Order: structure tokens, then sequence, then C-alpha cells
């Protein structure tokens, strides 16, 4: 209608290949297979037993086209710290969401401290259901907005500090309007 | 190893 996608993990061809740090043991690609046997590309991490997690994942460079304000819609699922057996003084039920404004569409290592926190993201009231045949993923849907943006594009980062989290859909868009 | 993995449903 008047929404215009700059990124939709769901419609991407082949692996996302986003940058994770650490590269292994932190955030990792996981395909959920839908009814026609086509992967939904997720990122997940569940090191709830180990202390001081600090796992980063960043998208590829995303252009803002003309837009000063963009909307980020995350479809996630958390596992409660209650539900996982075992002791866990550092378990979490949120992740952090950051953005970084850049004119360069090929930065290799962006420092954590150039990143600008948009919000801490928890399972709140809002959800979506996605019918994938054998199951219906009930997921949280959060939406945040950011701006005003001025540089050509930007990067999104997701920080985990000890949650059991599956990021199922990341959509970015602006309103043509 | 992740403690659990979501493949449409959690799975620990």
């Amino acid at each position: 209608g008047n929404e215009v996608t700059l990124l939709d993990s769901r419609s991407v061809q082949g692996e996302l290949g986003w940058i994770a740090s650490p590269l292994e043991g932190g955030w990792e690609e996981v395909s959920i297979m839908d009814e026609k046997n086509t992967p939904i590309r997720t990122y997940q991490v569940c090191n709830v037993m180990e202390p001081s997690q600090n796992n980063w994942l960043r998208t590829d460079w995303i252009t803002r086209e003309g837009a000063q304000r963009v909307y980020i819609e995350i479809k996630f699922t958390l596992r409660d710290c209650n539900s996982l057996p075992g002791v866990m003084g550092t378990c979490k039920e949120t992740f952090n969401l950051y953005y970084y404004e850049s004119d360069n569409d090929k930065e290799r290592f962006i420092r954590e401290n150039q990143f600008v926190k948009i919000d801490t993201i928890a399972a709140d009231e809002s959800f979506t259901q996605v019918d994938i045949g054998d199951r219906i993923m009930k997921l949280n849907t959060e939406i945040r907005d950011v701006g005003p943006l001025s540089k050509k594009g930007f990067y999104l980062a997701f920080q985990d500090v000890g949650a059991c989290i599956a990021l199922v859909s990341v959509r970015v868009f602006y309103k043509k309007a | 190893a992740p403690y659990c993995v979501y493949r449409g449903s959690w799975s620990c």
C-alpha cells in the first residue's frame, strides 16, 4: 500500500551470511523447513548455561533510499528461563537492538561502540502466528522506528547477553508517504 | 552447543 521494504530476511535467496561475532558458538543460521520444504532463515543463540554472553549479529548494509524514518519489525521467539532446567544466574529474556549509520556499504568490522541502541526487546503482549504446515509458529512481533536518518544507509545489530532466542523474521521498511 | 533449537517448535 504505502510500505516499502528495504530488507526482508524471509524473501532472501540462499543463506543470509550476516556477520556474527563471535563467528562460532554465538549467533548461528538455522533453517526452519515449511510445508513446501523451503527454508525460513533464522538466527538463534542459546548459551544460557555460560556466563557473560556478549554475542553480536549484524545485517548487511541496508540503504534508506529517500527515507528519514524506517520501521523495523522483528518476529522472534524466546524460551523462558523458567522452562530450561539447570542453574543460570545470568539467563535473560531480552536482546538488544542497535543501528549504525554509514555511507559505506562494505564495512568488515564495525566496533560495538559505534552502535546506537534503539531498544531492549522483550516478549511483550504482541504476537503473530505463522502457519508452516505441521506447526503454527506463534511468535512475538515487535516493531520499532528510527530516525531521522541522514547517511546513505545503515546496519542493524542484535546483541544477545544470555537469552535463548530465535529471530525468525526481520523486515525493514519505510512509509512512502 | 545451544541448549535448545527452534525448528518450528522448541527442542531442548
